[PDB]
């Protein structure tokens, strides 16, 4: 039941459907308000959620209200949330049953044994200056798009499709993403793109062995079908969301697999990086500092000279969004 | 019902205490129960064997030049060919192993069959730079495999290990007579392909009694190649099986006596650089031949150079040590010391051989049923 | 073990025989032509794509060679027992994609299944 | 945190002592056990916390013999000296037995190390290697424990060392040459505590250091079933892999597995 | 012939070695081309003397060791010693020059093939075998006498100090005893 | 340019954490290694791109 196919959800035994869809606060569809009106007249038996840490929102709490439901069973990989609501959830739906021992089940073989790594890059001359006199949030992109971990994000990506592993990219900004992958000639998701362009590049990006490595915005932040990947590398994430930290480390489980950070040092990434860490450490990850890449200058790298890095300067001060 | 969905376990249960304290013996018994966690078998397998003529058939087509394995179909076949003829040699010592390679709707025996390893790698290694080209011919190989293993001795298990890359084989006659006149001579084929499943292969492996596979991933090539090093069961008694061999005493020479006699190698004196001419070697028992490397067969009288500790490395198989018998420590009237380690005994545990009657630990128990594969009082 | 279908086979409509069944069933049954040259063309190639699945352990691949099977109107006159593996992943892949989509389904279905 | 463990095995065959003895040679079994406990202190001196264990073997069986210097070489020399005293008064020749047992010295020598190793502490690796001293012939009846001893020696990485007096064994050839071991034959008995210092004292690290001898002409002979005798050629069967001298009809090895 | 000759020229090696064997009369070329295509108990009394002189044992120091002894010890030990012999065929890669080798792999390599057919021939089962091997051993002393003798004389010549005829007797001589010994079991199955 | 190259890296390369790491190495490495294994657990715990 999300307004796709319309496969006769009337009189059915397990229904599957979606947020957003049984807590509207508008005028609904006229088959979609008869088959809620079908669907609010009668028991249901285990009602499952899924992503279950994103339930105490504004509009979410009350679908568990506006139907009847003898059993809740809510699913879930992050349960760490900001704004403290997870308290809610215990009487929202019920106690935290099962939390399952991440080290002794990759210890078992059959999760990946990933090697987290948080290596920061320094912020070049040409932009800490401007770093330092805005403050008024044009910063963002500034850090994001640090020549160093620009050269960084293409030594790794070169040195992993070099041993044929499998990529993918998150990175938020899309507005930098843009030129973070128009510059690398390779395929990333806008996000809102379409479903067909997503689905086959999606499709194609497992079975290639010319294509392996993507970039997502955002949109891999929830739980989606992505195929098995080796390497995960993050630029310029959201501020300080644990769970999507964790969502992105468990894109990569299924040293099997390693998956890296890249932070700007001297810059609010790093304690944005630091404070959103503390989940994955009490999770038992340990995150190595890297500092020096091997054979940085041994191969050509975009931004070699200063030319194109001060002219970099120019297109991302041309933002102005004023 | 379901198993899950009666009572919960409760595992906690099974530790007690009776002197508040009493939990030092629970911890101490399952220290214990932790240890002999094996067989007793570092195998546990196939504890005998038989001498297999071993036929590897390469594929030499266009589509050994796909990238499915990383760089290409070929060069990951060959590496792990080199791997598989290594492992082979190690776990087969009067073993001998032939490849062919298909090309071009023909056949060509790329190495002849014997039981140098050195010779097949360096083969291999030359063969990595060769060209694709053509189609693959299974008859063509079968019918040079059938030719070279109509003669051999009837004891040997002839095997052939086929690994067919394209899908399709260019057959100048009927292959399924060529597949009944195999089964008449009683040759065991096994296919191993890499893009998907061909009919003729399965009936092939069907109709020889052998196994078809089609490879997933890299890892699951190894596998599958690991899988066929092992060797077959054999029966308890088939005929007057033997074979004439020597036991090359490795002499060499020093300048110090007078005779100091330096000698070029026969496996040397073929290559185009100047053989090398050292001191001394592997000497053939029969007609005084130096070779360098075994085991080589003789290249003047025909007598098979073989090295005893490798044929003498198998030999606990056939006579595997008897578990020994445990006694606990209280009832055992006698020394209090283990007559393997010398170590004082203060295990809850204490075991007793049947033949000698001495006394080991749970460690040296361990250790002659696992490493020793003898009884040291029964050496005595 | 494939089965190609190259384009939509539809009847020709010359001979004035299809076209006065189609103003029989217009007139009468209110049968649109569209919908039934459709549903003809759809059933033809379904009755000669279906013949490649005997028994429960016989496998294949089954494509078709024209963007026209895109549209919805024709994917629905597909039977139903083929309508749930045919994913929107692969509705208007290219042939190189196609040909990496049939070698994976014939590499992963060549294993030992049990009954 | 490198540890060295020196199990040293003595053939204290009294038949070939005697013979030494009534020989009226410069070298008697005495000074041998001298240079041994010599061996022994300078392998302690070496390191702090390097083990020391001696092995006698004897027609019997095997014995496990373990003021102004040390005092712990002063306690560990006069308790060698109690064991051999003990073992050579009390060895009474009852039985036609003249072949050392090397054989299960080695084995108590494993299971020794083996015990050994689990003491260790996991932050250090206790590198041990096994010296034997040889007087009397090579015995053939122990070719098949011998060779699985030396198997185990090898799988647990075991240094064996043979230090051969006045017969060369094979055996202990094949057993230097597995294990990486070192072979030598003395030229000078009495001048044997040199060489064991100058030979074998050092560890395998130190081995890469200093220039040693090349290993010897290592046989090869394998020992028939039916005759227990070293053989150059003969007759193996393809399904166990059982040494034949003379060609038979049937394998007796095979006729016996069902 | 024109076939028998391109065969020749395409392996000047053999081309050598025919004409080595066929010109210097040692085997024919019919046959060459044929082949082409303890004691009593004085033992205990000892053992009961060295028993009573280990009965009463004491340590000793001086005795252990000499400066003598270490000295020889260590001459021994060191380089060039008797167990450190650091000659071992110097420059034998040098020594001996490579035109000599040449010859010497040559003669190697036809000893090998004639001792090769010489096996194959073994054992003799039937009495045209018998035949065989005579004509083969006729061959190898010929080859020898035509070679060997000349390739010693150079040798001594130049006073080359590796025994490579030693190896190449060695095998000549075992050939040459085995055929004796199946020549005397051959007669003695005869009487 | 040519000095533009050698400029860039110069600056990158050695900017905040090397200017003291490269002076503490000048300054150390003068004893040998203590044991084989310290390199053994080195390569373990490193990342394949610090191996070549
Ligand atoms: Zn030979
Ligand atoms: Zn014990
Ligand atoms: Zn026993
Ligand atoms: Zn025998
Ligand atoms: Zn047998």
């Amino acid at each position: 039941f999300t307004s796709d196919a319309k496969d006769k959800p009337i009189g059915c035994s397990v229904a599957i459907s979606t947020y957003s869809m049984l807590g509207h606060t508008t005028k609904r569809s006229w088959e979609a308000e008869r088959v809620m009106e079908w669907l609010k007249t009668q028991e249901w038996g285990l009602m499952i959620l899924d992503e279950v840490h994103t339930i105490p929102a504004k509009m979410f709490r009350r679908v568990l209200t506006i139907v009847q439901a003898h059993c809740k069973l809510g699913l879930t990989a992050t349960l760490v949330r900001e704004d403290d609501k997870i308290v809610d959830l215990n009487f929202l739906i019920g106690p935290k049953l099962y939390e399952a021992n991440w080290m002794e089940l990759q210890n078992n073989g059959y999760i990946a044994k990933v090697q987290c790594a948080e290596v920061w890059c320094p912020m070049s001359p040409e932009f800490y200056r401007e770093y330092v006199a805005i403050k008024t949030k044009k910063r963002i992109l500034l850090y994001t798009m640090n020549p160093n971990k620009f050269r960084a994000c293409q030594f790794l990506i070169k040195f992993h499709e070099r041993r044929n592993d499998k990529i993918i990219v998150f990175a938020d900004n899309v507005f930098a993403l843009k030129e973070y992958a128009i510059r690398l000639n390779k395929p990333y998701i806008y996000g809102p793109t379409s479903q067909g362009e997503r689905m086959q590049i999606l499709q194609n990006f497992k079975h290639n062995p010319k294509i392996n490595t993507i970039f997502i915005s955002k949109v891999g932040d929830t739980s989606f079908d992505l195929p098995e990947a080796n390497v995960l590398i993050q630029i310029s994430s959201h501020g300080g969301s644990r769970r999507q930290e964790a969502q992105r480390l468990g894109r990569v489980l299924r040293y099997n697999a390693f998956f890296y950070s890249l932070v700007s040092q001297d810059t609010q990434e790093m304690a944005y990086s630091t404070k959103r860490q503390r989940f994955l450490v009490d999770q038992g990850y340990s995150f190595k500092v890297i500092t020096k890449l091997a054979g940085m200058e041994e191969e050509d790298l975009a931004f070699s000279t200063k030319e194109e890095q001060q002219q970099l300067l120019q297109k991302v001060l041309a933002a102005t969004d004023l | 019902t379901k198993r899950w969905e009666g009572g919960y376990e409760r595992t906690w249960e099974i530790l007690k205490e009776d002197e508040s304290g009493s939990l030092k013996a629970t911890i101490e018994d399952i220290l214990f129960k932790a240890k002999r966690k094996r067989v007793f078998e570092h195998h546990g397998q196939v504890r005998l064997g038989m001498m297999r003529h071993l036929y590897v058939v390469v594929d030499g087509s266009r589509t050994m030049e796909d990238q499915d394995l990383k760089p290409n179909r070929l060069t990951c076949t060959l590496k792990l060919l080199e791997y598989f003829v290594e492992e082979y040699f190690d776990q087969n010592p009067i073993s001998q192993i032939g490849i062919i390679v298909t090309k071009s709707k023909r056949a060509e025996k790329l190495t002849e069959l014997s039981g140098n390893p050195r010779k097949h790698i360096t083969s291999l290694k030359k063969a990595v730079d060769m060209t694709c080209h053509g189609e693959p011919s299974l008859y063509n190989s079968l019918s040079i495999a059938m030719q070279t293993l109509k003669h051999m001795p009837g004891h040997t298990s002839r095997e052939v290990l086929i690994i067919f890359s394209s899908l399709t084989t260019c057959d100048p006659s009927n292959i399924y007579d060529l597949i009944k006149t195999l089964k008449a001579a009683k040759i065991r084929v096994s296919v191993i392909g890499l893009s998907a499943e061909v009919r003729v292969c399965t009936v092939l492996a069907r109709e020889t009694g052998g196994t078809y596979h089609v490879i997933l991933d890299e890892s699951h090539y190894k596998e599958l190649l690991t899988h066929h090093v092992s060797p077959p069961p054999a029966s308890s008694s088939s005929e007057c099986s033997l074979i004439r061999m020597g036991f090359p005493q490795h002499t060499i020479a020093s300048l110090s006596d007078q005779d100091a006699k330096p000698s070029f190698s026969m496996a040397h004196l073929d290559g185009n650089t100047e053989p090398g001419l050292t001191l001394g070697g592997y000497f053939c028992p029969q007609c005084r031949a130096k070779y360098c490397e075994l085991p080589v067969e003789c290249k003047i009288c025909g007598l098979t150079l073989v090295s005893a500790p490798h044929l003498a490395r198998s030999y606990h198989h056939l006579f595997p040590l008897d578990a020994f018998q445990e006694i606990p420590l209280e009832e055992y009237n006698g020394e209090r010391f283990c007559y393997g380690c010398q170590g004082e005994l203060k295990d809850q545990h204490v075991y007793v051989c049947a033949v000698c009657q001495n006394v080991f630990c749970v460690d040296c128990d361990v250790f002659v049923h696992d490493s020793l594969h003898c009884c040291p009082g029964c050496i005595h | 073990r494939a089965v190609i279908m190259f384009g939509v086979p539809y009847v020709y409509t010359q001979s004035r025989i299809l076209k006065a069944r189609l103003e029989y069933l217009r007139d009468q049954f209110q049968i649109r032509e569209n919908d039934f040259l459709t549903f003809d063309a759809m059933r033809h190639a379904a009755q000669c794509v279906g013949r490649a699945i005997r028994g429960k352990t016989d496998y294949g691949l089954m494509v078709f060679a024209d963007k026209r099977f895109a549209r919805g109107d024709k994917r629905g006159k597909l039977p139903r027992w083929i309508q749930e593996h045919l994913t929107d992943a692969n509705l208007n892949l290219t042939v190189d994609e196609g040909v990496q989509v049939a070698k994976y389904f014939l590499r992963q279905m060549a294993q030992p299944f049990h009954r | 945190d490198e540890l060295n463990l020196l199990v040293i095995v003595v053939d204290a065959n009294p038949i070939w002592w005697g013979k030494q003895a009534l020989k009226e040679s410069q070298f008697t079994l005495s000074k041998c056990i001298d240079a041994v406990m010599v061996l022994g202190n300078s392998h302690l001196f070496m390191n702090r916390s390097n083990k020391l264990a001696v092995i006698a073997s004897h027609i019997q069986e095997s014995r496990f013999l373990y003021d102004g210097k040390y005092e712990l070489l002063t306690s560990a020399n006069e308790v060698i000296v109690e064991e051999i005293k003990d073992l050579m008064t009390k060895s009474d020749i009852k039985g036609q037995h003249t072949e050392t047992l090397l054989a299960g010295s080695l084995a108590k020598a494993l299971c020794y190390i083996h015990r050994m190793n689990k003491e260790v502490k996991d932050n250090q690796e206790m590198k041990s290697r096994i010296l034997v001293i040889k007087a009397a012939e090579d015995s053939a009846l122990q070719y098949m424990n011998f060779m699985n001893v030396i198997f185990a020696a090898q799988k647990q990485n075991i240094l064996i060392d043979a230090c051969v007096l006045d017969s060369d064994s094979g055996l202990l050839q094949q057993a230097c040459d597995i294990t990486g071991g070192l072979y030598l034959k003395v030229p000078q008995m009495p001048s044997l505590l040199q060489y064991l210092l100058w030979v074998f004292l050092p560890d395998q690290d130190q081995r890469s250091q200093l220039i040693l001898p090349p290993p010897v002409h290592v046989d090869y002979r394998a020992a028939c079933f039916c005759h227990r005798n070293l053989i150059e050629i003969g007759y193996v069967c393809s399904v166990c892999l059982s040494i034949f001298c003379n060609f038979s009809p049937i394998c007796t090895t095979c006729e016996t597995a069902f | 012939l024109e076939e028998k000759n391109r065969m020749l020229q395409e392996d000047p090696v053999l081309f050598q070695l025919y004409k080595d064997l066929v010109v210097s009369q040692v085997i024919s070329a019919e046959e060459f081309w044929a082949n082409r295509l303890a004691t009593s108990q004085d033992i205990i009394n000892s053992f009961q003397s060295i028993r009573q002189e280990m009965e009463a044992y004491t340590p000793k120091l001086t005795q252990v060791l000499s400066s003598s002894a270490a000295s020889s010890t260590i001459t021994a030990l060191s380089p060039g010693g008797a167990l450190m012999q650091g000659g071992t065929q110097q420059a034998i890669n040098q020594m001996v020059p490579n035109d000599i080798q040449s010859e010497l792999k040559h003669l190697y390599v036809a000893v090998g093939e004639l001792l090769r057919h010489f096996w194959s021939c073994f054992p003799v089962n039937t009495p045209f075998l018998e035949e065989k091997v005579v004509k083969m051993k006729s061959n190898l002393e010929r080859f020898q006498v035509t070679k060997l003798c000349p390739f010693q004389e150079k040798i001594r010549r130049q006073y080359l100090s590796t025994n490579l005829v030693s190896h190449i007797e060695e095998m000549l001589q075992t050939a040459y005893n085995k055929l004796h010994t199946w020549q005397s079991r051959r007669l003695m199955k005869k009487t | 340019g040519t000095s533009s190259q050698a400029e860039a890296a110069r600056i990158l390369a050695a900017s905040w954490p090397q200017n003291r790491e490269d002076e503490e190495k000048q300054k150390l490495k003068g004893g040998p290694k203590k044991t084989k294994r310290e390199k053994k657990a080195a390569a373990s715990h490193l990342f394949p791109f610090e191996k070549l």
